[PDB]
């Protein structure tokens, strides 16, 4: 429950993985959101741009 | 020849979303893959604190 106790009572090579961990998974995690809007929105498919890409 | 998540076959044409996205075979494939990635990125802080 003292989260922010124990990150800060972790070793710096911890804190570094988690300080990763965190953002990776958060990049990853919006990665998933983004590819799959872009799916379901149609405009993944390889064709000629139609339509007006959700996300370029 | 990437790496194709659907099928490259047939010019890259799985990817097509009409008659409903739920009707796309793979999408549905895709739909399944949102729910372990969420736990799998909600945990491993988690856990790694531990
Ligand atoms: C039973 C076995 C248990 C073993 C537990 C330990 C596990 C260790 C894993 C070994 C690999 C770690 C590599 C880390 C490299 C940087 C750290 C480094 O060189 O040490 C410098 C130190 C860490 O030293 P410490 O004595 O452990 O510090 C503890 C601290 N005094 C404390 O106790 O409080 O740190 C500092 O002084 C902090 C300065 C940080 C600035 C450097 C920036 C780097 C940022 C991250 C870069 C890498 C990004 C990689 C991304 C990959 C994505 C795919
Ligand atoms: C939160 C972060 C973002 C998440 C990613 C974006 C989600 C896009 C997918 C939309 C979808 O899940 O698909 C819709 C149908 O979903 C449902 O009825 C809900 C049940 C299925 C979901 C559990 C589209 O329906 P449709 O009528 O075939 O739409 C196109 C044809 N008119
Ligand atoms: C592959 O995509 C194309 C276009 O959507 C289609 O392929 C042809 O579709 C016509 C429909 O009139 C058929 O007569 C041809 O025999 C199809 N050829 C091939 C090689 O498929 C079709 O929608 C898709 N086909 C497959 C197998 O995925």
């Amino acid at each position: 429950q003292d989260v922010f106790t124990t990150l800060v009572d972790l070793k710096w090579p911890h804190t570094l993985l988690i300080f990763t961990m965190s953002f990776l998974c958060s990049w990853l995690l919006f990665a998933m959101v983004w590819w799959l809007i872009a799916f379901a929105h149609g405009d993944l498919a390889p064709g000629e741009g139609t339509n007006v890409p959700c996300v370029t | 020849m990437p790496l194709a998540f659907c099928g490259t076959e047939n010019h890259s044409a799985a990817y097509r979303v009409d008659q409903g996205v739920l009707n796309n075979g793979c999408f549905v494939d895709a739909l399944n893959v949102v729910p372990h990635v969420f736990l799998l990125f909600i945990t491993f802080p988690i856990l790694f604190i531990g």
